[PDB]
C-alpha cells in the first residue's frame, strides 16, 4: 500500500491548517507524530475505529481528528498555529494487507510544517 | 545524541581510505547521515548522504550505512585533503526539501583530519 | 469418442493423489509441530481422499469396456469405499468449518474444545456415523447380468419389487444428508465468520495468533470451495436424473469429483507455509 | 553567494543571495558547526533571540545586539532539487 | 516436471494392465471353453500381475519423493508382493514350458497330467512354494532411517554385523533360484520341444490338433521370451553391484521388468484366438 499526506503548507501565526493521509484492505490505527529539528518524535493525535481520540498535553484544547472509515482518511485541524509547533507531521497507520493477511505498520513520508510569515 | 567519525590518516596520492561514523541516541532508521569536509581555509561543502546522492565529486566518490555509515575514497586527489565532519539530517530530507522547508543538520561531530 | 482421456485423468489421480494425501498423512503423524486440531481433520479428509484413489483401476475398466470383470467382493469393496468417501469427506469439512468458527468467534471455548485428541475423537465418531452407508452398501453392494445385452454391472441391488422407489429414495437421501444440510451449516458458519472477521477487521492487535488463524481460515475455505464446486456437478446430475450427449456430461460429472482427490495437497501445500515446508524437507533434505 | 564585516560590540545585517528554504549555520575557528537558523524563519533549540531570519528572494540573518561570543563565520545553506550548498561565508570582526 | 510426466507409465500402463488381467482372469473363470492347464497357469501369471500392479503408486511416491512414507506394515505387503510375484512368474513359466514338453513330446502321458484340477493343485503348490521368500520378506521387512541424510528407506532388514554378508547371500540365491536354474529348464524343455516339430515338421498328423498344438506352443514361447528380456537387465544390475548414469540405469531397468505386468493381455490378445474373440465379445457384447 502507498500512504500519502498533504496539507504541509507556509502559515502564518494563529492560523488554521487541515491535513490528509490517506492509503489505498482496511486500516485500524491511524495516529500523528510531530518531528521538530532539535526534538525527538513525539505523538500528538491517536484515533481508533470506534472514534476514541487521545490528545498530548500541549496539543489538548487546540487539535481536532477524526477517522473518515469510508475512505480510510485521516485529517487533523491546526488550530492557533505557533511557531512552537514548527516540525514535520508523520502519519502512523495500522492497517492489514487482506483479510487473510497480518496486521502492518505503515509510515507515511510526512509533510513540513512551518508556522511563520 | 552524539556523533563520531574516525578511519582519517596519511594517504598518499591517488590512494583508498575509508571513513566511519558511529550513530548513539536515535533510531538510525528515521534519520539520514550526510558528510560534509571543510577544507583548511576554505568554506564548508558537502560530500555526499546515505537514498544516495554524490555532489558533480560524482563517480570518484561512494557512500554506504549499515547503524554506521561508511564512505568509500578511490584514487585520492590532492585536494582531498580537508576536515571531514559527521552530521544527521531528516531521513525524507530532500522529499522534505521545498521552497518554505529546510530542517538543516542539527547534530554534528567533533571532525576527522584527513591528509594527502 | 476417444476413451483416453478420463483414463488418463484416472491414472493420475491414481498415482499423485495417492501420494500426495500419502505425504500429507506421513508428515502429520511423525512432526509433532504438525499436530493441532485442524491438522487432524485435513488428516482424515487425505485418509478419505487416499483410499478412494486406490480403487482407480477399478472404475476406469468401466467406460473403458462398460462391465464388471472384478466380482461380487470387490464390486461391495468398491461401493462401500465410495460411499465411505462420499460421506466422510463432507462430514469432515463440516466439522472443519465449525472447529474454525469456534476459534475465530469463540475464542473462549477454543482452548477447551480445541484439543488434537478431541479432533481425534471427532474422526472416529465422522468414521463410525458415515459407516451405517459403507456397511449397507456392503451388504447391498453386488453384481447383476443384464438380460438384455448381457453385461454386468455393479451397484446397489434394492428388492426388484420395489427397485424405483428405493433407488429414487437413497438419492434423495444422499443428496440432503451429504450435500445440502452439511452445505448450509458450512455457509451459516463462514457468513458468521466473515462477519466477525470484519468487524474486528476494524481493531484485531494480535499480530502472530491473528495472522496464524485468518490464514488456516481461509485455507480451509478455499479446500471446501474446491469440493464444493467439484461435488456439485455430480450431485445435480444424479438428481435430475432420477427425478426427470448426455453420456458425455455424465461421465465429466463423474470424472471431475474423482479429480478432487488429488486436488487437496496441492491446496495444502500452495496456502500453508508450514506443509510447504515439510514438503521440502521430505523432497529434499 | 554572501565576505568581511567590521562592527562593535552593540551593533546590529548579513544577506546571502541565491529558491528553496535556507539555513544558517555559525562555525568558530577550528570549531565544528552548529545550527542557529532553519526554515529560514524559525529559531533553533537553545539559540539567543538575537539571531533572525526574513525571507523577497535574498534571504538575510539580522543580530539584534553583537556579543564578544558572537564573532565567527556564518554561513547560508540552500537545497536544491538533489543537493544543498553551502554559502561562501562572512566573518565579522 | 520431467520426473512426474515420465511416470505416466506408472499410471496409464499398470492401469490398464490391472485392468487386462483382470480380464484375462474373469475371461478364464467365466466361460467353460477357457478351463485347460495352460490357462489356469495363465491364469496364475495374471494373478501375480494384478497382485503387482497395485503397489504402483508405492513406487511412485519413491523414486519420486525417494523416501518411503507409507510405514511398516505397508512396507512389509510391498516388499512381499514384490518377492511374491518375482518368484510365481517364473515357477509357473517353468510349470508351463514343462507342460508343454509333456503334451508335444510325451502326448500318451499328457492325457491325465494335464487335467486342469491337476493345474490348478499345481498353481496352489508354486504359490506356497514362493511362501518361502513371501513369508520371510513380511518377517524380516521393516523401514529404516538413513543415518546421514535422514531419508526412510523399505528393504530387508539383516542384523547391522553380518547384514554386510546376509544381503549377499540372499542376492546370490535369489538369482540363482529365480533366474538361472529355472531359466535352465526353460531351455532344456524348449529345445527338446523345437527338435521333435523339427522332425515332424515334414510329417505332421491331423491338423485340426496339431494347429492348436502349435498355436498354444508359439504363445507359451512368446510369453516366456518376453519374461526374460524384461526381467533380465534387473537382475543382471543387482548382481553386478553387489559383487563390483548408474542410477538412470537403475531406474530403467525397474520400470521395464514392471512393464511386463501389462503385456501379457495384449500377448494373449494377439496370439490366442480363443483370448481375442473372449475379448471381443466382453467389450463389445
Ligand atoms: C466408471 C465410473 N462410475 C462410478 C459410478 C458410481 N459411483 C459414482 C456416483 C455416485 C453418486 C455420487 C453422488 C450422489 C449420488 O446419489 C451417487 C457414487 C455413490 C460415487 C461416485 C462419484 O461420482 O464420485 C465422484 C458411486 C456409486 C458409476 N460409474
Ligand atoms: C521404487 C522402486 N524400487 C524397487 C526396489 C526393490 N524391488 C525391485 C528389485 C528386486 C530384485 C529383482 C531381482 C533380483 C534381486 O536380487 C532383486 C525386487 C525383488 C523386485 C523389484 C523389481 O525390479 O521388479 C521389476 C524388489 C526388492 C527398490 N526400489
Amino acid at each position: 500500500r502507498q500512504l500519502v499526506e498533504s496539507g504541509g503548507g507556509l502559515v502564518q501565526p494563529g492560523g488554521s491548517l487541515r491535513l490528509s493521509c490517506a492509503a489505498s484492505f482496511r486500516l485500524y490505527d491511524m495516529g500523528w507524530f510531530r518531528q521538530a529539528p532539535g526534538k525527538e518524535r513525539e505523538g500528538v493525535a491517536s484515533i481508533t475505529s470506534g472514534g476514541s481520540t487521545k490528545y498530548a498535553d500541549s496539543v489538548k484544547g487546540r487539535f481536532t481528528i477524526s477517522r473518515d472509515n469510508a475512505k480510510n482518511t485521516v485529517y487533523l485541524q491546526m488550530n492557533s498555529l505557533e511557531p512552537e509547533d514548527t516540525a514535520v507531521y508523520y502519519c502512523n497507520a495500522e492497517y492489514r494487507t487482506g483479510i487473510w493477511e497480518e496486521l502492518l505498520d505503515g509510515w507515511g513520508k510526512g509533510t513540513p510544517v512551518t508556522v511563520s510569515s | 545524541v552524539q556523533l563520531v567519525e574516525s578511519g582519517g590518516g596519511l594517504v598518499q596520492p591517488g590512494g583508498s581510505l575509508r571513513l566511519s561514523c558511529a550513530a548513539s541516541g536515535f533510531n538510525f532508521s528515521y534519520y539520514s547521515i550526510h558528510w560534509v569536509r571543510q577544507a583548511p581555509g576554505k568554506g564548508l561543502e558537502w560530500v555526499a548522504y546515505i537514498y544516495t546522492s554524490y555532489a558533480d565529486v560524482k563517480g570518484r566518490f561512494t557512500i554506504s550505512a549499515d547503524n554506521t555509515a561508511y564512505l568509500q575514497m578511490n584514487s585520492l586527489r590532492a585536494e582531498d585533503t580537508a576536515v571531514y565532519y559527521c552530521a544527521r539530517g531528516y531521513q525524507y530530507w530532500q522529499y522534505h526539501a521545498s521552497w518554505y522547508w529546510n530542517g538543516g543538520l542539527d547534530y554534528w561531530g567533533q571532525g576527522t583530519l584527513v591528509t594527502v | 469418442a476417444i476413451p483416453v482421456i478420463i483414463t488418463a485423468v484416472y491414472s493420475v489421480v491414481f498415482v499423485v493423489g495417492l501420494v500426495g494425501n500419502s505425504l500429507v498423512m506421513f508428515v502429520i503423524i511423525r512432526y509433532t509441530k504438525m499436530k493441532t486440531a485442524t491438522n487432524i481433520y485435513i488428516f482424515n479428509l487425505a485418509l478419505a481422499d487416499a483410499l478412494v484413489t486406490t480403487t482407480m483401476p477399478f472404475q476406469s475398466a468401466v467406460y473403458l469396456m462398460n462391465s464388471w470383470p472384478f466380482g461380487d467382493v470387490l464390486c461391495k469393496i468398491v461401493i462401500s469405499i465410495d460411499y465411505y468417501n462420499m460421506f466422510t469427506s463432507i462430514f469432515t469439512l463440516t466439522m472443519m468449518s465449525v472447529d474454525r468458527y469456534i476459534a475465530v468467534c469463540h475464542p473462549v471455548k477454543a482452548l477447551d474444545f480445541r484439543t488434537p485428541l478431541k479432533a481425534k475423537i471427532i474422526n472416529i465418531c465422522i468414521w463410525l456415523l458415515a459407516s451405517s452407508v459403507g456397511i449397507s452398501a456392503i451388504v447391498l453392494g453386488g453384481t447383476k447380468v443384464r438380460e438384455d445385452v448381457d453385461v454386468i454391472e455393479c451397484s446397489l441391488q434394492f428388492p426388484d419389487d420395489e427397485y424405483s422407489w428405493w433407488d429414487l429414495f437413497m438419492k434423495i437421501c444422499v443428496f440432503v444428508f451429504a450435500f445440502v444440510i452439511p452445505v448450509l451449516i458450512i455457509i451459516v458458519c463462514y457468513t458468521l465468520m466473515i462477519l466477525r472477521l470484519k468487524s474486528v477487521r476494524l481493531l484485531s492487535g494480535s499480530r502472530e495468533k491473528d495472522r496464524n488463524l485468518r490464514r488456516i481460515t481461509k485455507l480451509v475455505l478455499v479446500v471446501v470451495a474446491v469440493f464444493i464446486i467439484c461435488w456439485t456437478p455430480i450431485h445435480i446430475f444424479i438428481l435430475v436424473e432420477a427425478l426427470g450427449a448426455a453420456l458425455s456430461s455424465y461421465y465429466f460429472c463423474i470424472a471431475l469429483g474423482y479429480t478432487n482427490s488429488s486436488l487437496n495437497p496441492v491446496l495444502y501445500a500452495f496456502l500453508d507455509e508450514n506443509f510447504k515446508r515439510c514438503f521440502r524437507d521430505f523432497c529434499f533434505p | 553567494t554572501q565576505s568581511s564585516l567590521s562592527a562593535s560590540v552593540g551593533d546590529r545585517t548579513i544577506t546571502c543571495r541565491a529558491s528553496s528554504a535556507v539555513a544558517w549555520y555559525q562555525q568558530k575557528p577550528g570549531k565544528a558547526p552548529k545550527l542557529l537558523i532553519y526554515s529560514a524563519s524559525s529559531l533553533y533549540s537553545g539559540v539567543p533571540s538575537r539571531f533572525s531570519g526574513s525571507r523577497g528572494t535574498d534571504f538575510t540573518l539580522t543580530i539584534s545586539s553583537l556579543q564578544p561570543e558572537d564573532f565567527a563565520t556564518y554561513y547560508c545553506q540552500q537545497s536544491s532539487s538533489s543537493l544543498i550548498t553551502f554559502g561562501q561565508g562572512t566573518k565579522v570582526e
